[PDB]
RNA sequence: CCCUG
RNA sequence: AGUAGAAACAAGGG
């Protein structure tokens, strides 16, 4: 069972594996003294062991780059959220039993929800 | 283009896979090609005897009869932990630690009691060596006190492999493995004993257990996260249903059972998988929030886990469990067949009558569990889920007939009471909250007392339920063979007390329905 | 007062509260030990129902075989296996007549798929039986071993990468005089040994099964039979797709439509003085009464007027299945209590061994099955052990159902219904109760003529309007679905970003197919959120729970301006709901993140990296 | 003493 | 002892 395996793996100190250049960007110790990475090398490769505290440190302390391109390449996903935001809902009708994408919310076992997408 | 020729060996194989009185595959294909249907089925039906028929036996109000239950000594409790007799030593931890060491919590909970005394055995175990249990309890106390005399405080306590722990955890009981050539000439060489379970009759304690499982407490045992804001009306209705159910069911005892079992199984699995060749000690701890919103931590007892060299998903790991309680064992002794009970302390409670000095007993038992049972017990929370669905389904069904949701007519109406119990004066009707608690208790107990007999009984009794319902609907029911169904239903009532209770419930419902 | 949930049925009908009769929250039963006892019992029972057949000896494999086809007609209500060829062929002819052109179109589609298919399809499957190592292996490994062993000897007709070429190689190897295998060690098997190995099934007990008290034995085939079976199943599926009464291979959205359609068809046309009744029932010993010879006859009739190669490739599979062998299994275990010993007895020695060790039942089984054993396996010519032909039997049942039209019955009563492998439901219309009884008897007797047996213990008849079909409970137009077990909505255990999408998709799919309600979906979402947070330790930012990541999460929460844009992995709030279960998380809050925070989150030069969106959270854990 | 769950 | 139920665990190999 992978679920319990990862439950146990996350309890260790450095369950993540990263490259060697990480040592040049983020420091070995937090502002409180917590360790972020260790000198030990991975078996079979030159990777190093890293802790999730390194991930959080990078997210809150690290280089910034413009992400203008992201919406362009992931256009299909953003179109969905736009349509959902600009849609209009309606009353629920309990009766015997662009639209298919939201099929899990419109139809049901014995009820119908009125929906017209905002696009 | 395409060339697929049957060779000699395949031709010789296919020449023998034809109906009788046919010679070769080519002859069979020729016969099938030129076949035209004429009066074959009608003839064969004519030659058939008249004993092959399906007569329909009418079903009437006087036809069905109550099920038959087995006989023998009464059934005994067979759960991994006490349910109705549990007692907990409670403290407060205002520093909210996400996951701390439980040993220190156990010690801190222990240090709040000042009434210990010399233990003795009052209800013994007939088929076991009693003094070993007492020695085990004293050993655990001694180890807890030894924890103080150490340069550094440890996180886990590995018990010394003593004689009493060697016996209690069944050490060196497996026979020796050899080959068949050496030991062929032995007088007593056979295969294992493949017999059937020994029958037992129903007892009155399981009904009380279920009744107390459907009651309210003064604490909150479940805390759930948040979801987004509800914009669609369907989401408004869904949130209303969910919030009403959660409010009605969050103070129930079944939630306490769920959390207790989840914690115990998680601890057992982690200990078994980590320390394979050590006799680990694992306490039983739970967390609650009082009526004032103030946290509390409860301790129930201890377990000691032996060697855990598990290979398959059915290999067994043994352990010894000690629990606190106040239930005098000498009131329903047949319920405690496999327990050894000691009187270890004297507690004092405070109520309207003033202060009363009650005794405090300890239940000690050797048990075992597999990897699959522990894996399936770590996720008791789904019981809640199941219960909700049941309730919701009812409303959904009741809506389709009238083409209108009836959530408010079900929950807030404060009327429309459902017949949920039984009383000497007659059937008893309860509100919706009682119904929700009853369904949650049923799901929890289904998870606690799982067994193949329960599955068989449910599957084979569903059909009788539906037949009776059709009869109550004046649809003129009829059965091709009714006695076989009764035999199949009754073949599954052997040992489990839960299945016997369900059978008794079915008998009572059958009596009341046809009246 | 004594609580009693069963009494709840005194107010709400049973079909409204059927979910209370499913104990699907405990651990399902498992089996400890060997599946040899069940295998021997199954073989003996399969040979019991056909005791009045023809006995013969096989010239190639040398094992005895039994053939009950065209045997004496049944007399009593016990299960029977004597299927008449004339009746089966007549039923097939009438089914073809009722739906003109079905077989021709099915044959054309099957020929197309045969031409197009590829060998790689054999890789997708369950654990197959590997004859190179005499064990059970995953499909890919067994296929690789078999192809390597084939190439060891001169066999290079399957290099073209077509499944039919692989089957040609298999057939050629069957005719080879000797077979050499590598183990470094080498071994040689003569014609008979290889042939017996190629016609062998591996049997074992079935675990984690609900609704039954006693265990069962199921079998898996080798590698030389998989392709022919796949072709036959393709043909059967193509045939079934065009049949209105067939319950396969549809999902869970149109089954309710099928039930309502059948009921309305058998009610609306009825006059005001016509009686209608419904039978809900099962079939007994479905797998132990279907002779592969009848399947061969059906396949021969289906593929009339076709190229010879197509007929041969389609009809090979019944030939192999009619000459199959069953492996007894692991063996038995012996215990000496006096001297405290345990030992294992492999099945190979069951043929020649004293019977003083075993108890009554096992000794009787051994004595009964002894004449069949050959080279450590038992011949099982009659019956289908594991029923890989899950769709041809449905076609046969549907033909029998069709056989009851108003034209063929030639009497006042008539009937029609639904069939899905083992399960069936029937509706009979007649002017009196005598007509109803006559129709029921006619259906039962006609079914018996083909080898289909109706279970009288699990079947009942009532007035039409309410019934059940494959756990779909129909009552006055309302259908409830309970044929699927609810999963545990937990963490998959891959990454911080994979688990979120996986769990949300699982919830959405359960909501769509298995008819999960809204409130249950919300509660499942809450439980999964709790599990995710407690697994990855990414609690909220304002929550006062102490953890190793608490300091970093609190600092990040304090830094940000809009707290609603933080991912759940960075101690943000929860925004998902029923209407949002299809939008990926990163794209869900993109218009709510800060400039610098969202710049750092999707940094492409971060050391951690190298439905989902790439971010800083897609890392690879240690082995 | 080593290896394996 | 105990788990468990038609056959097994209650450690196996060198
Ligand atoms: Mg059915």
């Amino acid at each position: 069972n992978p679920a319990l395996r990862m439950k146990w793996m996350m309890a260790m100190k450095y369950p993540i594996t990263a490259d060697k250049r990480i040592m040049e960007m983020i420091p070995e110790r937090n502002e409180q003294g917590q360790t972020l990475w260790s000198k030990t090398n991975d078996a079979g490769s030159d990777r190093v062991m890293v802790s999730p505290l390194a991930v959080t440190w990078w997210n809150r302390n690290g280089p910034t780059t413009s992400t203008v391109h992201y919406p362009k390449v992931y256009k299909t996903y953003f179109e969905k959220v736009e349509r959902l935001k600009h849609g209009t809902f309606g009353p629920v009708h309990f009766r015997n039993q662009v639209y298919i994408e939201v099929l899990h919310l419109t139809q049901g076992t014995c009820w119908e929800q009125m929906y017209t997408p905002g696009g | 283009e395409e060339r697929f020729e049957i060779t000699g060996t395949m031709r010789r194989l296919a020449d023998q896979s034809l109906p009788p009185n046919f010679s070769s595959l080519e002859n069979f294909r020729a016969y099938v090609d030129g076949f035209e249907p004429n009066g074959c089925i009608e003839g064969k039906l004519s030659q058939m005897s008249k004993e092959v028929n399906a007569r329909i036996e009418p079903f009437l109000r006087t036809t069905p009869r109550p099920l038959r239950l087995p006989d023998g000594p009464p059934c005994s409790q067979r759960s991994k932990f006490l349910l109705m007799d549990a007692l907990a030593l409670s403290i407060e931890d205002p520093s909210h630690e996400g996951e701390g060491i439980p040993l220190y919590d156990a010690i801190k909970c222990m240090k709040t009691f000042f009434g210990w005394k010399e233990p003795n055995i009052i209800k013994p175990h007939e088929k076991g060596i009693n003094p070993n249990y007492l020695l085990t309890w004293k050993q655990v106390l001694a180890e807890l006190q030894d924890i103080e005399n150490e340069e550094k405080i440890p996180r886990t306590k590995n018990m010394k492999k003593t004689s009493q722990l060697k016996w209690a955890l069944g050490e060196n009981m497996a026979p020796e493995k050899v080959d068949f050539e050496d030991c062929k000439d032995v007088n007593d060489l056979k295969q294992y004993d493949s017999d059937e379970p020994e029958p037992r009759s129903l007892a009155c304690w399981i009904q009380s257990e279920f009744n107390k499982a459907c009651e309210l407490t003064d604490s909150s045992w479940v805390e759930l996260d948040e979801i987004g804001e509800d914009v669609a009306p369907i989401e408004h209705i869904a949130s209303m249903r969910r919030n009403y159910f959660t409010a009605e069911v969050s103070h129930c005892r079944a939630t306490e059972y769920i959390m207790k079992g989840v914690y115990i199984n998680t601890a057992l699995l982690n200990a078994s998988c980590a320390a394979m060749d050590d006799f680990q000690l694992i306490p039983m701890i739970s967390k609650r929030r009082t009526k004032e919103g103030r946290r509390k931590t409860n301790l129930y007892g201890f377990i000691i886990k032996g060697r855990s060299h598990l290979r398959n998903d059915t290999d067994v790991v043994n352990f010894v469990s000690m629990e606190f309680s106040l239930t005098d064992p000498r009131l329903e002794p047949h319920k405690w067949e496999k327990y050894c009970v000691l009187e270890i302390g004297d507690m004092l409670l405070r109520t309207a009558v003033g202060q009363v000095s009650r005794p405090m007993f300890l239940y000690v038992r050797t048990n075992g569990t597999s990897k699959i049972k522990m894996k399936w017990g770590m996720e008791m929370r789904r019981c809640l889920l199941q219960s909700l669905q049941q309730i919701e389904s009812m409303i959904e069904a009741e809506s389709s007939v009238k083409e209108k949701d009836l959530t408010k007519e079900f929950f807030e109406n404060k009327s429309e009471t459902w017949p949920i119990g039984e009383s000497p004066k007659g059937v008893e009707e309860g509100s919706i909250g009682k119904v929700c608690r009853t369904l949650l208790a049923k799901s929890v107990f289904n998870s606690l007392y799982a067994s193949p007999q329960l599955e068989g009984f449910s599957a084979e009794s569903r059909k009788l339920l539906l037949i009776v319902q059709a009869l109550r609907d004046n649809l003129e029911p009829g059965t091709f063979d009714l006695e076989g169904l009764y035999e199949a239903i009754e073949e599954c009532l052997i040992n489990d007390p839960w299945v016997l209770l369900n059978a008794s419930w079915f008998n009572s419902f059958l009596t009341h329905a046809l009246r | 007062m004594d609580v009693n949930p069963t009494l709840l049925f005194l107010k709400v009908p049973v079909q409204n509260a059927i979910s209370t009769t499913f104990p699907y929250t405990g651990d399902p039963p498992y089996s400890h030990g060997t599946g040899t006892g069940y295998t021997m019992d199954t073989v003996n029972r399969t040979h019991k129902y056909s005791e009045k057949g023809k006995w013969t000896t096989n010239t190639e494999t040398g094992a005895p075989q039994l053939n009950p086809i065209d045997g004496p007609l049944p007399e009593d209500n016990e299960p029977s296996g004597y299927a008449q060829t004339d009746c089966v062929l007549e039923a097939m002819a009438f089914l073809e007549e009722s739906h003109p052109g079905i077989f021709e179109n099915s044959c054309l589609e099957t020929m197309e798929i045969v031409q197009q298919t590829r060998v790689d399809k054999l890789t997708q499957g369950r654990q197959t039986y590997d004859w190179t190592l005499n064990r059970n292996q995953p499909a890919a490994t067994a296929l690789a071993n078999t192809i390597e062993v084939f190439r060891s000897n001169g066999l290079t007709a399957n290099e073209s990468g077509r499944l039919i070429d692989f089957l040609k190689d298999v057939m050629d190897s069957m005719d080879k005089e000797e077979m050499e295998i590598t183990t470094k060690k080498k071994q040689r098997l003569n014609k008979r040994s290889y042939l017996i190995r190629a016609l062998t099934l591996n049997t074992m007990t079935k675990d984690a099964e609900r609704g039954k008290l006693k265990r069962r034995a199921i079998a898996t085939p080798g590698m030389q039979i998989r392709g022919f079976v796949y072709f036959v199943e393709a043909l059967a599926r193509s045939i079934c797709e065009k049949l209105e009464q067939s319950g396969l291979p549809v999902g869970g959205n149109e089954k309710k439509a099928k039930l309502a359609n059948v009921v309305r068809k058998m009610m609306t046309n009825s006059q005001d003085t016509e009686l209608s009744f419904t039978i809900t029932g099962d079939n007994t010993k479905w797998n132990e009464n279907q002779n592969p010879r009848m399947f061969l006859a059906m396949i021969t009739y289906i593929t009339r007027n076709q190229p010879e190669w197509f007929r041969n490739v389609l009809s090979i599979a019944p030939i192999m299945f009619s000459n199959k062998m069953a492996r007894l299994g692991k063996g038995y275990m012996f215990e000496s209590k006096s001297m405290k010993l345990r030992t294992q007895v492999p099945a190979e020695m069951l043929a020649n061994i004293d019977l003083k060790y075993f108890n009554k039942s096992t000794r009787e089984k051994i004595e009964k099955i002894r004449p069949l054993l050959i080279d450590g396996t038992a011949s099982l010519s009659p019956g289908m052990m594991m029923g890989m032909f899950n769709m041809l039997s449905t076609v046969l049942g549907v033909s029998i159902l069709n056989l009851g039209q108003k034209k063929y019955t030639k009497t006042t009563y008539w009937w029609d219904g639904l069939q899905s492998s083992d399960d069936f439901a029937l509706i009979v219309n007649a002017p009196n109760h005598e007509g109803i009884q006559a129709g029921v008897d006619r259906f039962y007797r006609t079914c018996k003529l083909v080898g289909i047996n109706m279970s009288k213990k699990k079947s009942y008849i009532n007035r039409t309007g309410t019934f059940e079909f494959t756990s779909f409970f129909y009552r006055y137009g309302f259908v409830a679905n309970f044929s699927m077990e609810l999963p545990s909505f937990g963490v998959s255990g891959i990454n911080e970003s994979a688990d979120m999408s996986v769990g949300v998709t699982v919830i959405k799919n359960n909501m769509i197919n298995n008819d999960l309600g809204p409130a249950t979906a919300q509660m499942a979402l809450q439980l999964f959120i709790k599990d995710y947070r407690y697994t990855y330790r990414c609690h909220r930012g304002d929550t006062q729970i102490q953890t190793r990541r608490a300091f970093e999460l609190k600092k990040l929460w304090e830094q940000t301006r809009s707290k609603a844009g933080l991912l759940v992995s960075d101690g943000g709030p929860n925004l998902y709901n029923i209407r949002n279960l299809h939008i990926p998380e990163v794209c869900l809050k993109w218009e709510l993140m800060d400039e610098d925070y969202q710049g750092r989150l999707c940094n492409p030069m971060n050391p951690f990296v190298s439905d989902a969106v790439a971010t800083t959270h897609s890392w690879i854990p240690k082995r």
